[PDB]
């Protein structure tokens, strides 16, 4: 499936 | 159905609720006694066998002539003194179906495992009988495994090139494109994988000789390369394999990725060409802030600045390119591009991802050049200089094309023998010999870079096998602790061997003085940080072995400053695909894909349990698809801090993982220092 | 709709049951007055126009620097003094849309017909004002038309090569194949059509370095070449066009032919590559007797005899090849292959047919080499020698490629002016200048052969037009008598001009001494036979013109023996398609396809009656599809006996004709001495 | 329209 990248996906 | 196949198929027949793993020893024993001993060409003595092999154009006589026959006999006796036995059917099957020398009619077996190992050791020693015996012990103990090209072809008259990884820079001109096609066909003819950098080619719709909208972009060159690799199929047994790399900031990036879509038109589809993308930190920064990004037309940048776009620092030049009217660019969505990359990797596993800033922030040879792309296996990360192939009768400006010959340490066997230092140094010597004996007659830049850089790749394999056979989870902190200590020791001893070779030969690699080895900036973390195991369980595994300390690293730094370094690159962890069966080891440093590997050969199916697999360690042999890819990224990043080149890193994804999960895995890999991502494998 | 286009469309509107042919003069006048004069840039004087053209990078200043501006003004006045008027709308439209120089935005017209003629004449004269005036008179009188490349590009800074037809020999090796791809791309980048001979490549299933079944055959190289031509498609302004030729006795002949089957798989199908077949008399003899034939593996023959199969005499070596156990061959049905050729030509018009023994039984330079293949238009027939391209850093053995620069005599205008000798000699001078000023720096064999052989192609056009405007049927014996006399005169004067050039420069072409010109065997039929018209009507057409006799031919033979020949090849009748409209002539020597040509330009349809078409000559303007192809073959054979190279011979077939009729036409052409057959066009 | 050669198409 395809879901968008949210801003929190770029931080760990 | 042969008897050995029947015994092997009994593995899956559960008895008492447990797999009959002991059937594999019976399977291999029956396989040998009923096929190999029967189909092995008989020679009265080693002298007669060697004379027959040399006379019939099997063995090159150049390397054998360096030894008196007494020395060759002693080396062969050393190989046979171990009484080596294949522990499983699959290992012996792989050896005697892929690497064992067979008559021209492919009906009889001329080489045993010991004969092949002795021939490889004699080839490595280059006349040194004691060195040859050391190589025989190293390979018969299975501490070091030469790569498939070196192992298969060494000492063979019909042999192809012992190097199999090639990286080519393509300049933005028809002459350079034609030369690239020719060199790719020439290197594929030799059986080596060829990777090309297409980031210098101007994008589609650029002008040729003040004629606008004339260039076909990187996709036309990719079609040419795909046809060239298809034509040079290496007899067709192994189809020609080529990889094309493009920077994410190239204009043709979207078309470059569309070649791998299943819905793509056949006139645009590139069937035989793997694609990798080079992602600078700037692109990740743009996607993180959701800012609109631009892809640039490379020729406009080259005309404006006199240098190629991929020869510049995008983190410093992106704003200048955007603000420069003479630079042509079109807007893109960085997050949309990342999602497209994730979708393409889920559908086809492509493209390979190279994190340029992760690679170049630790690159020791940035003075020679930055690492702009990777190879067909995504673990070769070296400085390259593009060549200027001019018109006929005009002298060419030969640059540097990347190539490295591969070898793998067997982690389990190296740790069991407590011979990290000796194994690493012997492997470095063998790789150096292979590099020095390579001469490519139709790849001028490849040959020049081999002479100047002396780059070698020393990988490792059986990390997961070793960990599972020692009660350590792959994702556990103890596994990363062991990997850190072991690969730190490997890097230390490979650097020490490189410096010792430079001292003995009196020469370093070209442009060593400007490298971080020469200035000492390479050893900062090693002289400031202690890499000894932090867990008692891991520290015990290294008992009997000296773990270098900060003082040892200071001494090595001083020694390198005194004598330099012979190799510009030493360590790279290649996939090690088919030679792992012979070594009865897990593939590379990746976690195992399956606990028991079911494969069909001919019309009979065979089962290969992971080496050392048993009821006690069944749970430690966790499959990669069941693993947390974040922990795999952590382990690879721990290893990568001691590897100067890259590591072939396959992502193992469940079918239920969305494109967001893949994007998050890639973002975490970039955050953790991962240099390249090889494949997206879905269960 | 443009007013001129409406006037032209009135051509088809029948008035009194007759076409309104006078409407085309009104159409051309309206076209000029309303578009050409409006969109023609204005310059106060010729000096200002020349300065603007030179400074703005439109003209090459070097060639214009050889004349004082007074001489340039005199030449331009000579061109303009004629007050040349286009007789039809299509002529002016074609000129001002294809050849007239336009501003960089393609918005305004910088050159008129007189300007282009004057520039071409000044380029030809190479600093001779009187010679430039002679060239201006020749072109403005439309007695001679330089080929489209020369006419369009002469005197232009941003121009392609003036030579547009190249023939490449390919040797059986990877280096040679890669070099062939590179050379084809380089030559297509220049706009020229490239023909490649693939008969020396080994067939599919041959050994590569003592490993059997490794070769992909000529079809893999064909796919490579097709992709190379598609990539180098002339910046998209004209798709790259290439031709591949294979001897009929090559084993890959059936696979080679199958690449043009519509049902062919996309993997094997070649889309943009034209294919021609070279048929020796041996194949025709085998098919005639219905005997089982053999196709040979070229590499086995090369190993057995040390020579290539196409380098040997098939008529003599066929039985030896069949009886040699070391030569591999495949049984075929020659008549089935002939019928396959006929069906493939009916369906697609391919392959081109080259009758090798017809070409070489009259070939004057067999000592240099036999003619093995033709060009992309099937009218170039010259000796070639294959080059040996070796590994990088080795010396290449450069052979002889083929290239000739073309020009066409306007038969109607030459006959009206009674200037066969003067026109032929001036055309020879201009073609020699074009050859001398040509230098391809990326095709070493092409450049070497151009320098050594000095080959030119002097063609003719308006044969059907001239005959129809003189009340002569194309298929009549009188038409063949006129063609015989006219082309005998053309050959005589071209040979005389070549000998005069050799005497003036004191140099012949390489290996002239071994040619049939040197030994005198060329002139046997001319010194023994008379070619003056046998019909009083045709003999009257030549009134006021001296027809060379047997004594004249003997004198020319003695003159050539004393001084030699400058050109290895002089005459070849190329299709001459685009510039036929400008010249207001029928294309080449072929009969007209249609009395009135219906074309679509944008959304406007244009009507082009055959030049000179009228009510009184309607019957003589018979369409080609309605003619007897046997009579067309008779005409072409009458012409071909005076052409040293080939004649581009298109077959015009009705849809009712079976493959048997096409085969009969081919066999009659082979019987009648036809050298090549270009296209099988069906109505 | 495929039709076979009849052994006389080779003579003229
Ligand atoms: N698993 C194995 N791996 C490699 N070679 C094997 C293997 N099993 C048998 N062989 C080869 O087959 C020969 C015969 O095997 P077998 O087990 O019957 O030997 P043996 O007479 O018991 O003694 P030994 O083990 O010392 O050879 C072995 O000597 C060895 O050459
Ligand atoms: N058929 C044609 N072919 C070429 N040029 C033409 C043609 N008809 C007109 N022209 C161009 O248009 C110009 C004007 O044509 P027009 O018939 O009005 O001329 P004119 O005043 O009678 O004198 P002249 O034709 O001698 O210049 C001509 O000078 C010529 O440049
Ligand atoms: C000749 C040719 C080039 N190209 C592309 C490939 C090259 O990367 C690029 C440059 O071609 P070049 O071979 O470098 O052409 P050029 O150097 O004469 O012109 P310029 O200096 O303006 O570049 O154009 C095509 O796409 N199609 C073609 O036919
Ligand atoms: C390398 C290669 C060659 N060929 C074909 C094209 C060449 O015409 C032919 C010969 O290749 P060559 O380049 O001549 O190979 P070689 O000279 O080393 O081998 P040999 O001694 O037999 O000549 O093989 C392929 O079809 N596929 C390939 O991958
Ligand atoms: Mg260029
Ligand atoms: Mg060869």
């Amino acid at each position: 499936t395809v879901e968008p990248l949210k801003d929190d996906d770029f931080y760990f | 159905v042969p008897k050995w196949i029947q015994l092997n198929n009994e593995i899956m027949i559960q008895k008492d609720g447990k797999f009959q793993f002991d059937k594999d020893k019976e399977a291999v024993h029956s396989y040998f006694v009923d096929y190999i001993n029967q189909n092995t060409v008989f020679f009265h003595n080693l002298k007669e066998k060697l004379d027959y092999l040399v006379e019939n154009q099997y063995y090159e006589e150049e390397f054998l002539s360096l030894y008196s026959f007494e020395d060759i006999k002693e080396v062969f006796k050393t190989a046979y003194a171990k009484k080596f036995r294949f522990p499983s059917f699959m290992s012996a099957f792989k050896f005697y179906n892929d690497y064992a020398l067979k008559t021209n009619d492919k009906k009889k077996i001329l080489e045993r495992y010991e004969d092949r190992i002795s021939i490889v050791a004699l080839f490595f020693a280059n006349g040194d009988t004691e060195k040859a015996k050391e190589y025989v012990n190293l390979m018969i103990n299975q501490e070091y495994q030469p790569s498939t090209p070196t192992f298969l072809n060494a000492g063979r008259k019909r042999r192809g090139e012992l190097v199999s990884c090639f990286l080519l820079e393509v300049n933005d001109s028809l002459n350079d494109i034609s030369r690239a096609i020719d060199i790719s066909m020439q290197l594929s003819k030799l059986g080596g994988g060829v990777s090309l950098n297409l980031s210098k080619l101007r994008a589609k719709g650029e002008a040729i000789k003040d004629v606008e909208n004339a260039t076909k972009g990187v996709v036309g060159v990719m079609k040419l390369l795909d046809n060239a690799f298809r034509y040079a199929d290496q007899m067709g047994q192994r189809q020609g394999s080529g990889a094309a790399y493009l920077n994410i900031f190239h204009r043709d990036i979207n078309d470059f990725l569309d070649t791998k879509k299943i819905s793509a038109d056949e006139d645009v589809r590139v069937k035989t060409l793997s694609i990798g993308v080079v992602i600078p930190d700037k692109f990740v920064e743009l996607a993180r802030e959701d800012k609109a990004a631009y892809v640039f037309y490379p020729h406009t940048i080259y005309k404006e600045y006199g240098q190629h776009m991929d020869e510049m620092d995008m983190n410093e030049m992106y704003d200048k390119f955007v603000d420069n009217p003479r630079v042509k660019k079109e807007k893109i969505n960085p997050r949309k591009l990342l999602e497209k990359l994730a979708m393409l990797r889920s559908e086809s596993g492509y493209p390979y991802i190279m994190f340029q800033d992760n690679v170049n922030k630790v690159h020791a040879n940035n003075h020679i050049s930055k690492v702009k792309f990777s190879n067909l296996c995504s673990e070769v990360l070296q400085a390259s200089q593009v060549s200027s192939y001019t018109d006929y009768d005009e002298e060419d400006e030969i640059g540097l094309d990347i190539s490295c010959n591969l070898g793998s340490l067997n982690i389990l066997n190296v740790m069991e023998h407590k011979s990290i230092e000796k194994t690493v140094k012997l492997a470095t010597d063998s790789l150096t010999h292979v590099s020095e004996t390579t001469d490519i007659r139709n790849a001028p830049a490849v040959r020049r870079a081999n002479k100047a850089m002396k780059s070698i790749g020393l990988g490792a394999m059986n990390l997961h096998g070793y960990l599972a056979q020692n009660g350590i989870a792959y994702e556990s902190p103890e596994a990363r602790d062991f990997a850190n200590t072991f690969f730190m020791m490997v890097n230390f001893y490979s650097i020490q061997r490189s410096a010792e070779i430079a001292k003995e030969k009196g020469e370093t690699f070209d442009q060593y003085e400007g490298s971080t080895y020469a200035t000492g900036e390479y050893f900062d973390k090693y002289v400031s940080t202690d890499f000894s195991p932090k867990y008692e369980k891991i520290a015990n595994l290294f008992e009997g072995m000296h773990i270098p300390t900060t003082e040892d690293w200071k001494k090595l730094k001083a020694f390198v400053a005194e004598h330099g370094m012979y190799h510009s690159y030493r360590l790279c962890i290649a996939p090690t695909g088919s030679i792992s069966y012979v070594q009865s080891s897990t593939a590379s440093v990746m976690p195992i894909m399956e606990r028991i590997e079911e494969r069909t050969y001919g019309n009979s199916k065979t089962y290969y349990p992971m080496p050392g697999l048993a009821s006690n360690n069944w749970f430690f042999y966790k499959e990669a698809y069941d693993m947390d890819m974040f922990k795999v990224v952590d382990m690879i990043a721990t290893i990568q801090q001691h590897i100067d080149q890259g590591i072939s890193f396959t992502l193992f994804l469940k079918d239920t993982m969305t494109t967001r999960d893949l994007n998050r895995i890639d973002l975490y890999a970039h955050h953790r220092g991962i240099k390249t991502i090889y494949y997206a494998r879905t269960k």
